RNA sequence: AACAUG
RNA sequence: UCGAAGGUGGGAUCGGCGAUUGGGACGAAGUCGUAACAAGGUAGCCGUACCGGAAGGUGCGGCUGGAUC
RNA sequence: CUGGGCAGUAACUGACGCUGAGGAGCGAAAGCGUGGGGAGCGAACAGGAUUAGAUACCCUGGUAGUCCACGCCGUAAACG
RNA sequence: AGAAGCACCGGCCAACUACGUGCCAGCAGCCGCGGUAAUACGUAGGGUGCGAGCGUUGUCCGGAAUUACUGGGCGUAAAGAGCUCGUAGGUGGUUUGUCGCGUUGUUCGUGAAAUCUCACGGCUUAACUGUGAGCGUGCGGGCGAUACGGGCAGACUAGAGU
RNA sequence: CAGCUUGUUGGUGGGGUGACGGCCUACCAAGGCGACGACGGGUAGCCGGCCUGAGAGGGUGUCCGGCCACACUGGGACUGA
């Protein structure tokens, strides 16, 4: 399943724009409903209840899917939330929009769902595979000469790509370095409330 | 600026010959966020005024905390009354594994990687005086090598003197 | 018994749970070749086949008799 | 106590009662449902409580509660009997399952519907 | 009766610790007297001594205090005691306050520590901790 | 002496 | 010779029912006293005996977990 | 007639110690059996008072019992 | 373009107002809510948690340090036998020598495969599956160590007794 | 649930079996087992494992894999490695 409704809403409520850029947000940035100009209580249930909900409708992911994505994070060495954000940023459909091929997210997760790429000359449409190192990210022959594929062509600049990837010329193709490690993943979150949340 | 975290507001009562007169208290943690916390009781006959004469009681009772750079130095384990908190290291992904009483003292103090179990009486405050307790008991490797006379490589394991390479360089 | 003798062995071994080496005690039946056994008497012992219904060992020798 | 006295006597794990009998490991057993009444309950909290006295396929005789507001049980309804304790009836441990054998689910519900038994719209 | 003799030990170190006692006199045996060299030897007591009673022997402790009124000893447990005995293999060896403290290994080389029986690979019966 | 109850 | 099943006999052992009867828990606005909590109006409790509608009373020994001048 | 304790001497023995499931013995008072004894006291009982009642408290009497010999009982707020 | 529902919103425990009802009808896991302005009953709007599912019952462990080895207690909260003697049993002062049963080191044999942990590979990904290494806490055989515990052979006088 | 045991416990000579053996038989001896729970009563296929738990533990034995037991109830042998 995915959520498919509205996404300002979902913004309003965990008081954070998770979306790259709303004016929907910032005239009402207060939770939405009819209660929305309280001045609620902050429980510390509440604190890592809905810093949880941050990065589960930043990357589109379930709750028994991003739990399994938990699994692996405090089974591995190193931290817990550097482990979790990075195999969420592995994730294909959230690598498309950090190179720059999609506006936003479910945009990205079409794109990746409607079998628009291949990876190593594979024709792939799940949206959670997950890239590893040196995975070249191509795209299909049939999905050049496109609408929505032609025109991220000209807008290449106004949002940055990060470290760990690159994208090339008009033979569009995205090359994987490393793993992102913890500096070029983007903050709207802290990642220690996620990990406070699963110890309840 | 300080980290505030007030704990519980209980309402208490006097009997009078009229009736019942009621009164409030507000036990309330004020910390550094780095490596100092007070406590601080505090009561009064309304809310706001119960917590600020508990943040004024707890600004001039901190004790300095010895850290390592997210934990704890060993494990200890406090006494209050009749609350029993046992503190405990941990590694850095981990984050602080406590309950909602003992939760307050150690993030108030700058602690990011414990474990922490309480194992006696339920109460707030007496759960906070254990976990106050505890944080008395830890020691620090510098300082429990001029207690024995040692050098510090000698007294401390190799694997905690790492961590305090590691953790400023 | 005619022949036969009765051995008290014993063996030592932790408690599973609580780590206390509890000492027990067992009562093996030996066959004597002739009837020089006694009361008493450390005697050495080796376990063979089945000569009876409980017969499992044999007498060795007897090292350091009943004083 | 003292080590050797748990090696001759160890700990040994208190008693609790079996905290649903009379469904004997099944999680739901049908009745045949004699004795529709109304009780009340206990010295606070007064009303008239629908129970029933129910006859298992374990061979027991137990009350059983109705939810819901209306039912349709006379003498002879094959009921489907669930777990479930009401605090102030004092012998009811018992409820009947509503949308079942013969219990008719509960009217005009459109609130929490799956409870009380209910389909959607037509 | 007198049971446990090293116990003890341990139990008149700390009621003399915790009263600011300077010294500590008690009977003479070969294995007090070799735990007071691996306490010596980690710094938690100063030198000790043996004077000569009526029968037998004394050990005569000097504890050892800061510039302040500082306990240069905290704590002190007995671990194996004569109704549990407790061994330990040179894998598991125990660790006493994440290893700020000194844990009394008997082995077969003579009495060691936690760090000096880890890295000469032996085990044995774990008779005290001090930290 | 004496005097229960709500 | 042994031998399953069956027959006969006297016991053992675990359940159900049973006229009538012993207490137990809980029901509301029942009836009759007021024994305990204050020196609770005779300080109270414990063991035991006898007695009494009922709580309880009295003896004998004991305890303070009472003694308020 | 008989049991235990303390101190001194250090004469002798050479760990002979501590605890002790079960078991055994002792164990206030009341009570039980047989046989004595019975001043005073005093359950039960009887009368008098008090009271709405008074199977109580208070008063006058009063049996068992309290004592002894020999057994049984094995309980106490047997408690520091 | 052919394809969304289910529970909950007094506290724990994320999410609040209106109308209807008036100790009624009902709710409820616990404390409890309802007797005319019910955030707890019924519907509505709004909201939260999940999602091809969502609740409920039954059952087990967790929380529960409420059988406590890890890791509890017994003056007054439940809990020291009325008191002693003593059987089995458990435990045992100082010291020499010895044995190597306990203990400890090492090596061999064994502890099937799967499952589980880790790392790579393959199913478009995942579940699933292939390989490698751990793990399999142990047990048997061999060879080292002798501090402690125990056995055996003596010494000692401080405990105990005379 | 506190006394169980007479082929019972041991020996000798024969018999028997693929094999040791009271496995069977005769004779002789008078033993064997038990408060470290005998003899009774109740329940249960055991395990690799599975679920839970920080661990130690507690619950469990379903798929799959191992061994065992049975084949309407009870008893018996035949054939055959
Ligand atoms: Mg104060
Ligand atoms: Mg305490
Ligand atoms: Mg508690
Ligand atoms: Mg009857
Ligand atoms: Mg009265
Ligand atoms: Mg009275
Ligand atoms: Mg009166
Ligand atoms: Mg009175
Ligand atoms: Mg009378
Ligand atoms: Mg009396
Ligand atoms: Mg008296
Ligand atoms: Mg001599
Ligand atoms: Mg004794
Ligand atoms: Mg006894
Ligand atoms: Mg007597
Ligand atoms: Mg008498
Ligand atoms: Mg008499
Ligand atoms: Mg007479
Ligand atoms: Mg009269
Ligand atoms: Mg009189
Ligand atoms: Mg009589
Ligand atoms: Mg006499
Ligand atoms: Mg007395
Ligand atoms: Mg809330
Ligand atoms: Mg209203
Ligand atoms: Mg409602
Ligand atoms: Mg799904
Ligand atoms: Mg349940
Ligand atoms: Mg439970
Ligand atoms: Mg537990
Ligand atoms: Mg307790
Ligand atoms: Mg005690
Ligand atoms: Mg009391
Ligand atoms: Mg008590
Ligand atoms: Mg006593
Ligand atoms: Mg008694
Ligand atoms: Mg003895
Ligand atoms: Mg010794
Ligand atoms: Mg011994
Ligand atoms: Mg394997
Ligand atoms: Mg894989
Ligand atoms: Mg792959
Ligand atoms: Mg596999
Ligand atoms: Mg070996
Ligand atoms: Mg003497
Ligand atoms: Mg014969
Ligand atoms: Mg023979
Ligand atoms: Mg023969
Ligand atoms: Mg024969
Ligand atoms: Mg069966
Ligand atoms: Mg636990
Ligand atoms: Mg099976
Ligand atoms: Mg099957
Ligand atoms: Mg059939
Ligand atoms: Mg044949």
């Amino acid at each position: 399943a995915r959520y498919t409704g509205p996404v300002t809403r979902k913004s309003r409520r965990l008081r954070t724009d998770l979306v790259g850029g709303d004016q929907a947000f910032e005239k009402r940035p207060y939770p939405p409903g009819q209660h929305g100009r309280a001045r609620i209580k902050e429980s510390e249930y509440l604190l890592q209840l809905q810093e949880k909900q941050k990065a589960r409708f930043t990357y589109g992911v379930m709750e028994k899917q991003f739990r399994r994505y938990y699994e692996e994070a405090v089974r591995q060495p190193g931290k817990t939330g550097e482990e979790l954000l990075k195999i969420l940023e592995s994730r294909l459909d959230n690598v498309i929009y950090r190179a720059g091929l999609a506006r936003t997210r479910r945009m990205a997760r079409q794109l990746v769902s409607h079998g628009h790429f291949n990876v190593n000359g594979v024709h792939v449409n799940v949206p959670s595979y997950r890239v590893s190192q040196y995975d070249i990210v191509d795209v299909r022959d049939k999905s050049l000469n496109t609408v929505p594929f032609q025109i991220a062509r000209e807008t290449a600049g106004e949002r940055p790509i990060p470290s760990w990837l690159q994208v090339v010329g008009e033979r569009q193709r995205v090359l994987i370095h490393q793993l992102p490690e913890r500096a070029q993943i983007d903050v709207p979150l802290t990642e220690q409330l996620i990990v406070e949340y699963y110890s309840k | 600026n300080y980290l505030e975290r007030v704990v519980a507001i209980n309402r208490v009562s006097k009997v009078v010959k009229g009736g019942r007169r009621f009164s409030f208290t507000a036990l309330v943690i004020v910390g550094d966020g780095n490596g100092m916390v007070g406590v601080g009781y505090g009561k009064a006959k309304e809310v706001p005024a119960a917590i600020a004469k508990g943040v004024e009681e707890a600004r001039k009772s901190f004790f300095r905390v010895p850290l390592i750079g997210g934990t704890i130095t060993h494990p200890v384990q406090g006494e209050a009354a009749a609350g029993v908190v046992l503190l405990r290291p941990a590694s850095p992904g981990t984050g602080v594994i406590a309950g909602g009483a003992a939760r307050a003292v150690l993030e108030c103090a700058g602690v990011h990687d414990i474990l922490a179990k309480s194992l006696g009486s339920d109460n707030a405050i007496n759960v906070v005086h254990a976990t106050v307790a505890a944080l008395k008991l830890l020691q620090r490797p510098e300082e429990v090598a001029a207690r024995r006379g040692l050098p510090i490589e000698d007294v401390a394991p190799a694997g905690m003197l790492k961590a305090r390479r590691k953790s400023e360089a | 018994m005619q022949k036969t003798i009765v051995v008290e062995l014993e063996d030592r071994m932790r408690h599973p749970l609580y780590g206390k080496i509890i000492r027990t005690t067992k009562k093996v039946k030996a066959h004597d070749e002739d009837s020089v056994a006694g009361i008493g008497d450390r005697v050495s012992l080796m376990e063979t086949r089945p000569l009876s219904a409980t017969k499992r060992w044999r007498l060795v020798e007897i090292l350091e008799k009943a004083k | 106590p003292t080590i050797q006295q748990l090696v001759r006597k160890g700990r040994r794990d208190k008693i609790s009662k079996v905290k649903t009998a009379a469904l004997k490991g099944s999680p739901q057993r049908r009745g045949v449902c004699t004795r529709v009444y109304t009780t009340t309950p206990k010295k606070p909290n007064s009303a008239l409580r629908k129970v029933a006295r129910v006859k298992l396929t374990s061979q027991v005789e137990v009350t059983a509660y109705i939810p819901g507001e209306g039912h349709n049980l006379q003498e002879h309804s094959m009921v489907l009997v669930r777990g479930g304790r009401v605090k102030d009836l004092p012998g009811v441990r018992y409820k009947i399952i509503r949308g079942s054998l013969d219990t008719q689910g509960v009217k005009n519900r459109k609130q929490a519907r799956s409870r009380y038994g209910a389909k959607k719209e037509k | 009766t007198m049971t446990d003799p090293i116990a003890d030990f341990l139990t008149r170190l700390r009621n003399a610790n915790s009263a600011y006692h300077d010294e500590v006199s008690l009977p003479h045996s070969k294995l007090k007297a070799n735990i007071a060299q691996i306490l010596k030897n980690e710094g938690y007591i100063s030198d000790f001594r043996t004077e000569d009673a009526r029968v037998g022997k004394s050990l005569v402790i000097q504890l050892k205090y800061g510039p302040s009124r500082e306990r240069s000893i905290a704590g002190l447990r007995r671990v194996s005691k004569p109704g549990l005995r407790v061994y330990a293999k040179s894998t598991n060896l125990p660790r006493v306050l994440g290893g700020l403290g000194v844990a009394i290994i008997s082995t077969s080389s003579g009495l060691l520590t936690d760090r000096q029986a880890a890295r000469q690979g032996v085990g044995g019966e774990v008779l005290a901790y001090v930290w």
